[PDB]
RNA sequence: UAGCUAGUAGGUGGGGUAACGGCUCACCUAGGCGACGAUCCCUAGCUGGUCUGAGAGGAUGACCAGCCACACUGGAACUGA
RNA sequence: CCCGCAGAAGAAGCACCGGCUAACUCCGUGCCAGCAGCCGCGGUAAUACGGAGGGUGCAAGCGUUAAUCGGAAUUACUGGGCGUAAAGCGCACGCAGGCGGUUUGUUAAGUCAGAUGUGAAAUCCCCGGGCUCAACCUGGGAACUGCAUCUGAUACUGGCAA
């Protein structure tokens, strides 16, 4: 259950004595497409090698996320940083209406339709801790009828 | 019944005419804050009945000045 | 109006057959598919997200032939239609008269079954339509006037149709050119292979 | 912020100036034209970049670019200006039309000529 | 004076008249009371053609309203039984 | 200087939550025994008093389901800088219908889901996540 | 733009108005408006709507429809429902 | 609107092709000539200038200009801030104003519920119908988020007595 595929790439600086030596960073996002999701950063000196890099630790750093048929529960905020990212549940029709970074992370979890916005700033590794922050926060009907000791027919209907 | 406002007299200096405050508690349109807004009309009523600082009833009539369309209709809770 | 240009230099660009030169002969084999789009073919596109949802709503005009503004309003038709916005845009693509002419077969490409609507042939409902664009709507019977009946271009088209492999929502005579709409087209019907979510996309931002 | 303050004083919408004075939201402007001169531009770019002064018809006195190669502009004669800063030229933010009145059409053009306004070979 | 006629509505060639009460002095497509139905001259022999609201005609004409020659027309075509 | 009383109990539920605490004193009062009734007879807080003949201290007892607290968030909505009242269609739903907001109604304190089938609206004191 | 205001603010009586009224007079009282923006200045026909927007809003008021205003510029009355 | 000939005959442009943004080479020129919506291209091997070929996007239109909103959560009511980025008055007192601990009353101003009248027609929206189709016209519905009055509800807020 792979669904990986890579948000942004991203050349970055030293500067050493003699000049400037350019490394490169990746950010690739993981998912089973079924409420698994895993963001992995990962940095060298090559493209190519960062994306393996950072595709090796986006399998590891994964995270579970409740999710009804294929959208969210109910509607989530997931401030990280400078990104403060909203996302609403939406209905059957319609499909991912989200930002780039944003919505990788949201295919690959396996949500077909919800809207979305990024606002504050949109820096791609930011918004998507901030998806992910929000996705492992959301919580379902099923955890919050047990952890209230109610019902689960009593609290939805 | 009668379409009658309370409201509170600001003054009774004029012979026979009372100016009156009406209190209406409206909410902004776009802050959502409730504002206590006024509305000063004029009043008629047959000699000096009422003074300053006390609640009164008022009744809209016939025209019987440059302003003052409104009329008393009676007195409730005198001045303190 | 009409594109009217190099038809198959459209398909080496999509990469898959568009059906737009299919005529009488079966399988091409005659253009250097896939691998040449232009002079500079050989380049291999990076391709970013913008282009694989253009890609994929240029190859549904070409297919069907039909330019922006007037497939701009298919989707504003979509969108206000109940069901899946998706599923709508292709299902009223495939109600067009021209789409329908073709399906039946009375016509080897789509741009002659539109030149067979447009030159007063086809006929629907005791009505003559010269309209490409007409909604043909469910439980019609389109068919070939007497006059046009049986000439030259018809008979060897329809002998093309037995190969294809025929849709299920409508039905063709065949021995005397008259046909039958029924119902509205399926998703799992048709193409299996044609995205819409992508073309879905392109118009929603 | 305090929703009682904004009651009090609210909020103030930023009234953005328009970039190109010309007024009355119109399209285009003839122009009188007097000094047609050369001059040149900022740092990294160094040229000798061909520009007029517009005695405009409603009263206003503004720079405007002379695009493409070669002009039939001079003294006076009379043209039309359209919006468009050079970003190049500090204070130059305008454009002539290359067709309308008095400017010409550049001289052989082939690609892009409704920019120009150079008519088919 | 009150009067029931017609409004003339449609595209060029293509009439479509919206029978209405309104006052004399007011123009065609102008104010009006209240709308009374209407008429279709290119409806031909289909579903619908002509609908007119004879309940709210009685309460105008009964009162003191005239009828415009063509909606005197068009409530004889209605008929009271045929 | 104590303004708002309701929004100091609520900071006292979530700053108990926070700090992983069993129970949380206050001040009582009658607007605060029942918000405090509504949170426990849903579930949220287990349990509650109200010691006191002259000088009453209401303390409530916080619910922990894993290491995790049970009130997730608490928040107040009609502030007495800003009244909010809501009509019977336009009351809130807090998170999709499985949170709940406290509503004022007429016929005594209430959920927004109890304010929904009794057909009233009111004051919304406070969202609860 | 911080004070404006003397038929100005109210009363009694007379005249006038299709109609009530400082509408207008004579006398009497000294008010009235004003920081929940009077006065002064600049700009503007107003609405149903239009465009835009997830919505809140923002902008706008060509065409169709309602109301107002004006008719070479400044006045006045006559005629008439 | 319908047939009747006639012959492909009379009927295709114009933006763009360095990133944003779909599409590349070759000559000419050499911080010149010029381009430019933003970053920026040109100093003798220019994908950005001029031409040529090739492509891409729209097509009886296409682009440029101006104008409004959007994106702009960049006036933030929904929905921002103020240690160092723009931003706590130098610090107090204080009238008007905003806000106000707690328990009983009691009204019903706010608030809430219901009901009736109205919110012109068109427009918008949905299901139809009529023009060969569409735009266009059009039937009915919903809506017109409102305002008024009238009857209740008393938790909350206000008024009022302790
Ligand atoms: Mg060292
Ligand atoms: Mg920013
Ligand atoms: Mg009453
Ligand atoms: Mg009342
Ligand atoms: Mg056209
Ligand atoms: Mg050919
Ligand atoms: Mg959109
Ligand atoms: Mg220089
Ligand atoms: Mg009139
Ligand atoms: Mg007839
Ligand atoms: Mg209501
Ligand atoms: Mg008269
Ligand atoms: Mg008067
Ligand atoms: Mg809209
Ligand atoms: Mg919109
Ligand atoms: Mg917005
Ligand atoms: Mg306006
Ligand atoms: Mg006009
Ligand atoms: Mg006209
Ligand atoms: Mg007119
Ligand atoms: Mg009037
Ligand atoms: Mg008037
Ligand atoms: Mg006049
Ligand atoms: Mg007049
Ligand atoms: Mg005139
Ligand atoms: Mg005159
Ligand atoms: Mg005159
Ligand atoms: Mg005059
Ligand atoms: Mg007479
Ligand atoms: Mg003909
Ligand atoms: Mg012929
Ligand atoms: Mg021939
Ligand atoms: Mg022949
Ligand atoms: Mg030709
Ligand atoms: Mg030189
Ligand atoms: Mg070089
Ligand atoms: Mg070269
Ligand atoms: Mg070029
Ligand atoms: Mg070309
Ligand atoms: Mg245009
Ligand atoms: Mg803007
Ligand atoms: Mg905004
Ligand atoms: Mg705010
Ligand atoms: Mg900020
Ligand atoms: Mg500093
Ligand atoms: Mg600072
Ligand atoms: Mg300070
Ligand atoms: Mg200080
Ligand atoms: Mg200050
Ligand atoms: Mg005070
Ligand atoms: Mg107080
Ligand atoms: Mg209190
Ligand atoms: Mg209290
Ligand atoms: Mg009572
Ligand atoms: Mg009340
Ligand atoms: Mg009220
Ligand atoms: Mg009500
Ligand atoms: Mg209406
Ligand atoms: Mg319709
Ligand atoms: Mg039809
Ligand atoms: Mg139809
Ligand atoms: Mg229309
Ligand atoms: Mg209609
Ligand atoms: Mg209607
Ligand atoms: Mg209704
Ligand atoms: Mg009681
Ligand atoms: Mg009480
Ligand atoms: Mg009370």
């Amino acid at each position: 259950e792979l669904q990986e595929k890579l948000i942004a790439v991203n050349r970055v600086s030293k500067t050493v004595k003699g000049g400037r030596i350019f490394s490169f960073t990746a950010l690739t996002v993981v998912g089973d497409g079924n409420g698994r999701v895993g963001f992995g950063y990962g940095k060298a000196r090559e493209v190519p090698a960062a994306i393996q890099k950072a595709m090796e630790k986006a399998r590891r750093n994964m995270i579970n996320v409740a999710l009804n048929n294929g959208t969210l529960q109910h509607p989530v905020k997931g401030v990280h940083t400078g990104s403060r990212v909203f996302m609403q549940p939406a209905s059957e029709g319609t499909g991912i209406i989200a930002g780039g970074a944003m919505r990788a992370v949201l295919e690959v979890a396996g949500v077909h339709n919800v809207l979305a916005k990024a606002y504050g700033s949109t820096n791609p590794i930011n918004v998507v801790r901030a998806t992910i922050d929000g996705l492992e926060n959301m919580n379902s009907p099923e955890m919050v009828a047990a952890k209230r000791g109610k019902s689960v027919e009593e609290i939805l209907g | 019944k009668i379409r009658t406002l309370q409201g509170r007299v600001v003054s009774d200096k004029m012979e026979k005419s009372i100016v009156v405050a009406i209190e209406r508690f409206v909410k902004h349109p776009i802050y959502g804050k409730f504002i206590k807004r006024t509305t000063k009309l004029h009043v008629h009523d047959e000699n000096n009945e009422c003074g300053i600082g006390d609640v009164v009833e008022i009744r809209e009539c016939r025209p019987l000045s440059k302003t003052k369309s409104w009329t008393l209709v009676r007195v409730v809770e005198k001045a303190v | 109006a009409r594109y009217l240009g190099p038809k198959l230099k459209l398909s080496r660009r999509e990469g898959t057959d568009l059906f737009l030169k299919s005529g009488v002969r079966a399988i091409d084999t005659k253009c250097k598919i896939e691998q040449a789009p232009g002079q500079h073919g050989a380049r291999k596109p990076r391709l970013s997200d913008y282009g694989v949802q253009l890609r994929e709503k240029q190859k549904v005009r070409r297919i069907y032939g039909v330019l922006e503004r007037q497939f701009r309003n298919y989707y504003k038709e979509a969108a206000r239609l109940k069901g899946n916005t998706g599923e709508n845009l292709l299902a009223l693509l495939e109600g067009r008269l021209d789409n329908v002419v073709y399906r039946m077969g009375f016509g080897a490409t789509r741009a002659e079954a539109r030149q067979l609507v447009s030159h007063k042939a086809i006929m629907v409902n005791g009505r003559v339509v010269n309209i490409a664009s007409y909604q043909v709507s469910p439980n019609d019977v389109v068919s070939i006037r007497e006059k046009a009946k049986k000439q030259s271009r018809v008979k060897a088209a329809l002998e093309l149709a037995e190969q294809r492999e025929k849709p299920t929502w409508l039905e063709v005579d065949a021995g005397k050119m008259e046909g039958t709409f029924k119902r509205k087209p399926e998703r799992s019907d048709l193409s299996a292979d044609i995205n819409e979510h992508l073309i879905v996309e392109l118009y929603s931002k | 912020a305090t929703v009682n303050q904004l009651v009090r004083k609210p909020r103030a919408r930023k009234v953005a100036k328009s970039n190109v004075p010309a007024l009355e939201a119109c399209p285009q402007k003839r122009g009188v034209c007097t000094r047609v001169y050369t001059t040149t531009p900022k740092k990294p770019n160094s040229a000798l970049r061909k520009v007029c002064r517009v005695r405009l018809t409603n009263g206003f006195e503004v720079t405007s670019y002379i695009g493409g190669e070669g002009h039939n502009l001079q003294e006076h004669s009379v043209i039309l200006i359209r919006g468009g800063r050079v970003k190049d030229l500090p204070g130059v933010r305008y454009h002539t039309v290359r067709g309308a009145l008095d400017c010409s059409g550049v001289k052989d053009r082939k690609q892009a000529r409704s920019k120009y306004g150079v008519k088919r070979p | 004076m009150v009067t029931i006629r017609l409004a003339r509505h449609g595209a060029k060639k293509r009439p479509f008249y919206q029978v209405v009460v309104a006052d004399s002095r007011n123009a065609r497509n102008g104010r009006f009371i209240e709308r009374v139905g209407f008429f279709n001259p290119i409806a031909s022999e289909k579903e619908e053609g002509t609908r007119l609201d004879l309940d709210r005609i009685a309460h105008w004409v009964g009162q003191g309203a005239t009828i415009s020659d063509r909606v005197a027309a068009l409530i004889k075509e209605v008929n009271k039984a045929a | 200087s104590m303004q708002d009383p309701i929004a100091d109990m609520l900071t006292r539920i979530r700053n108990g939550q926070a700090a992983n605490k069993a129970a949380v004193t206050m001040p009582s009062s009658k607007l605060k025994v029942a918000i405090a009734n509504v949170l426990k007879e849903e579930g949220f807080i287990e349990d509650f008093k109200v010691e006191g003949d002259t000088k009453p201290e209401l303390e409530l007892t916080l619910k922990y389901f894993q290491g995790k607290a049970v009130v997730e968030s608490i928040q107040r909505v009609s502030r007495p800088g800003l009244r909010i009242y809501k009509r019977k269609d336009e009351l809130p739903k807090v998170m999709a219908g499985l949170g709940i907001a406290v509503v004022s109604t007429s016929k005594g304190v209430m959920t927004d889901r109890a304010a929904r089938q009794a057909g009233l609206g009111g004051e919304i004191i406070c969202y609860v996540a």
